[PDB]
């Protein structure tokens, strides 16, 4: 009869809630680079949460701030899949 | 790998 | 039914809004390397077949004003929608060039009674912001 | 090689950022009634963001609020999936 | 790529199941949680979970149960799952006696603060309001 | 399908 006015969104957020985001001056930011590779790889295989998945491993295992000021240096970032989504999501 | 957001 | 239909004649429209310059009197640095991103996700949505539309340094208003009137859009042969937010941000909170916009007030126009023509469909938000100060250290493996 | 401190993490929340999570006195909180019956019906078929889905569409249509108070009838729930995994989770 | 599942135990499952508040907070009691709670019991033991079942639990009592927990050795455990079942705000969930920040909880159990749980995946379930706001729907 | 939480 009715569906709630909130479903079917998906929130794809570059890192944690409270943290900062993290990009690179050349390369673009961790998350967009991981996601445009993933999607590239992906995208005619695997269901979108699970491309997501490979998005939060990349980002979270081959990425950590180089910086010149110890406060910003060796830092990492995860990225948060918010999913109110209802059924599963295939590109092709 | 430098600057936030 | 499990799987989103995605055979509408269309896969949808996917906005990307990156914001790289910024007013000085807002005290926020250039985005360097979000150029890079924003071409990276153009040819990547060209390749899963979406209508992509690249929106350049928007202020606070054209943003909210370029949502309302995507929203306002006949998305009836569009299977999904796509948006794609790089900018600075708070929690929240996404910036245009001027000032701050929430997020809610950006996503509410694609409501699904706010927005018919995607009831039911999936409406995929993709935000490449800070949402707070706090850093990650990180822990050895 | 570090990983995030916040990587690892799933938090499946009954509702939407915001808003109410509602209960039937009798059966139980709508979404801890369909994650169980999801896990029961799939946690030896399907990975965990799928059942959780599952769990989203099930809620999100087979609920609706019932109240004698008009402010609090017929209305609905969308449960929110805030993934910081890495890797997809199987049950089985 | 997926969670190694086959370390000797699945993990423990903890819920917490608060049905009845201190007048002092003006909630009311959540009749039908025993039915989650029971309902969750045998859920995750037919996953293979050691579940410890809480019930009616203060905001310190909470905070030093997931203390606790986190302390434990879980290097034979493939996962954590924790279940809060209450009455809640936006990041808070309820105590008995009064709120309790979602941060501080999970926090216990965050990549460096619990060694035995680092790269093993770690899930909150939560049965709680966020807010007050209400979803009138759609017709499909 | 009756009260919040």
């Amino acid at each position: 009869h009715k569906i709630p006015v909130e479903a079917d969104f998906l929130y794809a957020y570059s890192t944690a809630p409270g943290y900062y985001s993290w990009r690179n001056s050349k390369d673009g930011s961790w998350f967009i680079q991981s996601l445009c590779a993933m999607l590239k790889q992906y995208a005619d295989k695997l269901e979108f949460m699970h491309i997501l998945t490979r998005v939060n491993r990349k980002v979270a295992t081959e990425f950590e701030s180089f910086s010149f000021d110890a406060t910003f240096h060796a830092k990492k970032q995860i990225p948060c899949i918010v999913s109110m989504l209802t059924k599963e999501l295939y590109f092709y | 790998v430098d600057p936030v957001d | 039914d499990n799987s989103y239909k995605m055979d509408y004649p269309e896969m949808g429209l996917c906005i990307i809004i990156n914001n790289k310059n910024f007013h000085k009197s807002t005290g926020m640095t250039s985005r360097s390397g979000t150029d890079v991103d924003a071409a990276n996700l153009r040819e990547t949505f060209r390749n899963l077949k979406y209508e992509v539309r690249n929106k350049n340094d928007l202020t606070r208003e054209e943003i909210v004003e370029l949502m309302r009137d995507v929203s306002k859009e006949d998305h009836s042969k569009r299977s999904s929608f796509v948006c794609v937010l790089l900018s600075h941000g708070e929690e929240g909170i996404i910036f245009g060039t001027n000032g701050p916009v929430d997020l809610k007030k950006i996503t509410n126009f694609f409501r699904g009674d706010r927005c018919r023509s995607l009831t039911g469909k999936p409406k995929l938000f993709i935000i490449q912001a800070c949402r707070g100060t706090e850093l990650d250290c990180g822990i050895e493996t």
